[PDB]
RNA sequence: GUUUCCGUAGUGUAGUGGUUAUCACGUUCGCCUAACACGCGAAAGGUCCCCGGUUCGAAACCGGGCGGAAACACCA
RNA sequence: GUCUACGGCCAUACCACCCUGAACGCGCCCGAUCUCGUCUGAUCUCGGAAGCUAAGCAGGGUCGGGCCUGGUUAGUACUUGGAUGGGAGACCGCCUGGGAAUACCGGGUGCUGUAGGCUU
RNA sequence: ACAGUGCCAGGUGGGGAGUUUGACUGGGGCGGUACACCUGUCAAACGGUAACGCAGGUGUCCUAAGGCGAGCUCAGGGAGGACAGAAACCUCCCGUGGAGCAGAAGGGCAAAAGCUCGCUUGAUCUUGAUUUUCAGUACGAAUACAGACCGUGAAAGCGGGGCCUCACGAUCCUUCUGACCUUUUGGGUUUUAAGCAGGAGGUGUCAGAAAAGUUACCACAGGGAUAACUGGCUUGUGGCGGCCAAGCGUUCAUAGCGACGUCGCUUUUUGAUCCUUCGAUGUCGGCUCUUCCUAUCAUUGUGAAGCAGAAUUCACCAAGCGUUG
RNA sequence: ACAAAGCAUCGCGAAGGCCCGCGGCGGGUGUUGACGCGAUGUGAUUUCUGCCCAGUGCUCUGAAUGUCAAAGUGAAGAAAUUCAAUGAAGCGCGGGUAAACGGCGGGAGUAACUAUGACUCUCUUAAGGUAGCCAAAUGCCUCGUCAUCUAAUUAGUGACGCG
RNA sequence: GCGAAAGACUAAUCGAACCAUCUAGUAGCUGGUUCCCUCCGAAGUUUCCCUCAGGAUAGCUGGCGCUCUCGCACACGCAGUUUUAUCCGGUAAAGCGAAUGAUUAGAGGUCUUGGGGCCGAAACGAUCUCAACCUAUUCUCAAACUUUAAAUGGGUAAGAAGCCCGGCUCGCUGGCGUGAGCCGGGCGUGGAAUGGAGUGCCUAGUGGGCCACUUUUGGUAAGCAGAACUGGCGCUGCGGGAUG
């Protein structure tokens, strides 16, 4: 699919609908002194082989993309996330595909 | 070949037809159910002789295909080339299955024995219910018994039952016999080849202007 | 094992009938429902939005809700034994006044008529129904014919 | 290792022996299911009942007076 | 029977993602040769196996088939 | 009788063709100053009122197609229960109840809701 | 001043260990996915219904391929009209729906839901109720309402994605966002961490195991719920036999034969099946020895022949005694 | 069958090969020293040992700009820290090796009977089965075809060979 | 460990001894499970399962109970009933001269057009012919068709919680009213037949089933495979069905 970039929507603090700015998001580095991986990493130490689960056994091959939307006016900026349903292939602002024309 | 009639001479199973659903159907052995004059006129060939069936059975597309040509072998003999028409009414059309015959070579191994049972198509035949007619044929009215016969040949081809019956209609029409000469002669009934039109007191005046006229 | 989809077997249900594809004609949302008031269910193609579902193609049940275009609607469902009295909400396009109720309501009014009249009299009168009674002895007449004669006619084979 | 793959069979016998009970249906009914705002309303409307019963009381006494006197009247 | 693989110039074989088709060989015409070879210049040649579908459009993407090929058919 | 405006049920209303329009409207019509819309005032918008029922519409006509009823086919086909009925079997017979559809014959051809005209 | 031993780290390590090595599944193993869904049917007219029953789809794509709103009319045909021909372009007429409506079908659709353009974010934020799968539990998908904030439209409404039915997913884990939120603890401030509430990473075995083989060197629980013999039923195939009859037989149907068809037996062929047996009925052939059947190869007595003889085939009673090295 | 003698590779100059052990400055070969020790392969004699380093191994004073921990050093910070550069062996690259594991292929036309084909086309590949040998203890089709031995031979032997 | 190598042998033991202990090892799997009588009395059905020899929860069962009615001349309720209203329904049949899909035949048509003829240089010229189309027709069909369209079937309803008067409240809705909610009064057997009704805990076995009429899917057919519906047996004898 596509989307454009700028979306005009509803903006949780300021209670109206406002000028969003769309970006894709990505995860975070993964953060090690977070309990879950403190826990896995010190579980999983000394002499005792592997611990905790790992797939190897993927069966879907795409995620459904999440909008990072944020308000374009300044004091709000406050960011909100926005799921979107599942393409293999998906683009910010590229193009509006005409019709009419002529397919060279 | 084919198993013997026997194991496809009852109606069992929902008619097939030849269609998207079924295909790769082997072509219908039989072909003309109709042969003789057939350049006829209702007015020179007035016997409408009948072949019914007595039974609720299936008839073999190739059984039919014997069933008629035994009839134009005797009927020529009898009338000659010229003095009859023989119809066939059923043209087989409900398609039969065969499972894939359980190939096997020498002693064999495996042939997963019923996966799959639903078999292929191996045929076609026609279903008959009692008293509907398979084949029929007009002469003239002299030649009755060279009808009576030809159909009698054509039961042997032929399983189950099934009585030889006279007609009283004009032939090939449904109009009943004692009565053309008068309905034609006066045109309730106009002349169309083989059938004929029945003609009412129905469409624009016109239509009529054009007879009696 | 077949597929649970909720619109199965209902190529031939929902199917508008014959000439009427089309503008669904007004009247049937021009007439007031509300609550109490019973009501048989009968899903229509044209509109989707606010379907039943043909487990319920067909039943009747009482109104319990009046939304802007809908009617919440209480039916009876049978499944593996235990009924559930279960509420459903379905767009007034899908939904008609059963005529059901209305023998009683004329047999209602007519009973308390006749029961506040006829009590100036002290007369009692017949109030409830009551089964097909057995005919009467009555008489028949020919006047001036014997009956006809049937014969049952000989068998000859048409075809 | 193959087997039956449903049936349907003594069964009317069961979820039947103990009965199908059409399902024992009281007066006053939940309101629980109706639009918020008709219950949003009737409750302002039941709330505000008691405001108004002067009236009602002395209507009610009229009414009953009026019917003493209409069935006296009768007498 | 079931699972794979192909089919494109006269032949052997490339090729693309959906606009376009090649090579080598063969062959037709000149040249060179006394004459053939070889060499040098010009040339023409298929529904891209038969189909129905999708699509702007299919040789190429589906579905069916037809011809040629390969691979399994293990405990008794 | 009839029309217009808005309508209900949506062919007894459709379609095909034939006949006649008194008044009011309903229409056809005439033009682009504005509003508005086009390649084109061909359609929409607007300002009109010089003509005529040419058509719609309305009103009527057709052994007219269609639709809508009736009949017939037919107590046929099919079927609930029923039997230690027949039949090698397909299937068929009966008993107790229910009971269709075509061809083929008939009749009909839209009813009215509110508001307002005209025939004063 | 390294060799060397102490101890971390990374490599390499069937040398050695522990472990695993799906289910469905006409036995199973190799064939598929009937493992989650969705069309038409089966499916016996309220709903529901199987098999590896059929006939098919899905794991999709869309910045619009939605929401309004406007605007028009679709496939096909005819008649016309330069070059222009079964097809470019135009114009009239017909055109209930034969197009079209991202896809399988299925249902739905017309001064629409078909087509064209303008404006946009109702694919937005938020409680609750219900339907569907049902235990009437989840998930998914849907239906009705309600509260915000908005698009569109003269406006009524319409719109919380994509005319309806599939098109996606727990716990634990990870990330991003949200509130001057709570904890971070003997107080306080800052980091940091944990909560709370929303979103994403993902389990394709679709209510969610982090997992290769082989064993004829094999073992134990079991199993006639699972096969390989025997037996039953069945008879497709096999064998044997009828009828009708077009032909051959110089001629002539039927001495002898006999097509296209069609009706049967038979269990000496192979299949299906899985009824009996797995606290296991000795599993192939050969020898020897009995007895029975006839489905008559000989011989006795007969009827046939296209039988002159001779020789030969067809058939009946017939299983009396024969069938060898 | 194993071994066997014979042929063949391969590691090793003792801070070693191979090897044991739980551990020591532990032990066997080793009262040894390459004509020895350890590790394999084939299997007397005679004749021979064809091509292939494209895979996986093995290996090689080989670059290691490929990466790569601990520690180590660089920085911000207030610290947990956080962020820099650098970088072993093995890992990535390049050579050698088949008496290492192993491998060693399809297509037309073309000769004066027919056929067959010395000849000449494509293509692929890492080479592409060479000397022999073969219905062998290796051949599905399989009572391969011919010869011989038998009265008679799926039996035996002798040839043939797209095996 | 040891093997000139054959998984040989390690004291009747070897794909790797014997002895004791952990040790009641674990087992969805074989077998058994011990006195009488009385009463009621199944399931092999539901969804999830590393689920298919087992579990999870649907059922059905018992027990335990309770709330009441009144058979104490003075009952409501319930229901594998049946009527009367009323919806719902797309199967058998039918039709296919109603749509779609197949398909026979003739009359008819240069419809179109053709491709061959034959008579024509050639000519809708004559006459043939075959293609395709279509104008009236006719044969025969469809599970993934349907104009029609049954039988059998499924909802409701057949009143006291019901009618009928009066009056109040509202923040919803609207020119007013609706609409909903309340208070107050007025008014009784509302088709047949049957039988006392209600509701709350615990909870075992079971969750391999099989057979018959009729319907029906695989299969050719089966004592074959799989559904419906009902009926059995299991689970339960007896007269009969010689036997079963
Ligand atoms: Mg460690
Ligand atoms: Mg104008
Ligand atoms: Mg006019
Ligand atoms: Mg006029
Ligand atoms: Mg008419
Ligand atoms: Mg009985
Ligand atoms: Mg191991
Ligand atoms: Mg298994
Ligand atoms: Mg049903
Ligand atoms: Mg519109
Ligand atoms: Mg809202
Ligand atoms: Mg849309
Ligand atoms: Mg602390
Ligand atoms: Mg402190
Ligand atoms: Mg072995
Ligand atoms: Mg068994
Ligand atoms: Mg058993
Ligand atoms: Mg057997
Ligand atoms: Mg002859
Ligand atoms: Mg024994
Ligand atoms: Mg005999
Ligand atoms: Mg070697
Ligand atoms: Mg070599
Ligand atoms: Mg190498
Ligand atoms: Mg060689
Ligand atoms: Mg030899
Ligand atoms: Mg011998
Ligand atoms: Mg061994
Ligand atoms: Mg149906
Ligand atoms: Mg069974
Ligand atoms: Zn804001």
């Amino acid at each position: 699919v596509n989307v454009p970039k700028t979306r005009r929507t509803f903006c949780k603090k300021c209670g109206k609908h406002q000028p969003h700015k769309v970006t894709q998001y990505k995860k975070g580095k993964d953060s090690l002194y977070a309990q879950g991986k403190r826990r896995y990493d010190r579980k999983q130490s000394g002499y005792g082989g592997q611990t905790k689960p790992i797939f190897r056994k993927k069966a879907k091959t795409t995620k459904k993309i999440v909008l990072r939307l944020e308000c374009v006016e300044p004091n709000c900026r406050s960011k909100r996330m926005l799921a979107i349903k599942r393409c293999k292939h998906f683009e910010l602002g590229g193009d509006k595909k005409r019709k009419g024309q002529v397919i060279q | 070949g084919r198993r013997p009639a026997r194991c496809y001479r009852y109606c069992k199973n929902k008619p097939y037809p030849k269609s998207r659903f079924c295909r790769g159907v082997p072509d219908a052995k039989i072909r003309i159910f109709d042969l003789g004059r057939k350049k006829a006129k209702v007015d020179e060939f007035p016997l409408g002789g009948h072949m019914v069936s007595d039974e609720y059975e299936q008839l073999s597309s190739e059984a039919l295909e014997a069933a008629r040509i035994c009839a134009n072998k005797y009927m020529v003999k009898s009338c000659g080339r010229d003095g009859f028409h023989m119809r066939v009414r059923l043209h087989p059309f409900h398609v039969i299955r065969i499972n894939k015959m359980l190939s096997c070579a020498g002693a064999d191994r495996l042939q997963t024995g019923m996966r799959g049972a639903f078999g292929k198509p191996q045929g076609t035949v026609a279903r008959v219910h009692i008293g509907q007619v398979i084949m029929s044929i007009r002469t003239k009215l002299q030649n009755e018994e060279h009808v009576i016969e030809a159909l009698r040949r054509a039961k042997f081809k032929f399983p189950g039952r099934q009585k030889i019956h006279i007609s009283k209609k004009w032939g090939f029409t449904k109009f009943n016999a004692d009565e053309f000469e008068n309905m034609v002669a006066k045109k309730c009934l106009i002349p169309d080849g083989c059938g004929v039109k029945y003609v009412p007191n129905h469409g624009p005046l016109d239509k009529w202007r054009v007879l009696h006229s | 094992t077949n597929t649970k989809g909720k619109r199965r077997g209902t190529r031939y249900m929902f199917s508008r009938p014959f000439r009427k594809h089309g503008v669904v004609p007004l009247a049937t949302y021009m007439r007031i429902y509300k609550k109490g008031d019973i009501v048989d269910i009968k899903g229509m193609g044209t509109v989707q939005k606010g379907m039943p579902h043909k487990c319920y193609h067909g039943k009747t049940g009482r109104v319990y809700n009046v939304t802007q275009h809908a009617v919440g609607i209480v039916v009876n469902k049978q499944v593996k034994g235990k009924i559930l009295a279960k509420r459903i909400n379905v767009r007034i396009e899908h939904i008609k006044h059963s005529k059901s109720r209305d023998s009683f309501l004329k047999r209602v009014k007519e009973n308390d008529q006749k029961k506040k009249e006829a009590k100036e009299k002290g007369t009692w009168v017949q109030l409830k129904r009551q089964p097909a009674p057995p005919r009467e002895a009555h008489f028949v007449r020919t006047n001036g014919k014997e009956p006809e004669l049937l014969e049952p006619i000989p068998y000859e084979f048409m075809a | 290792a193959k087997s039956k793959n449903h049936t349907t069979h003594n069964q009317s016998r069961k979820w039947h022996r103990n009965g199908i009970k059409k399902p024992r249906s009281q007066r006053y009914e939940s309101l629980k299911g109706v639009d918020p705002k008709f219950l949003r309303n009737m409750r302002f409307a039941k709330k505000h009942n008691k405001k108004g019963l002067k009236k009602m009381q002395a209507n009610n006494a009229k009414a009953m007076s009026a019917r003493a006197e209409a069935i006296k009247a009768l007498v």
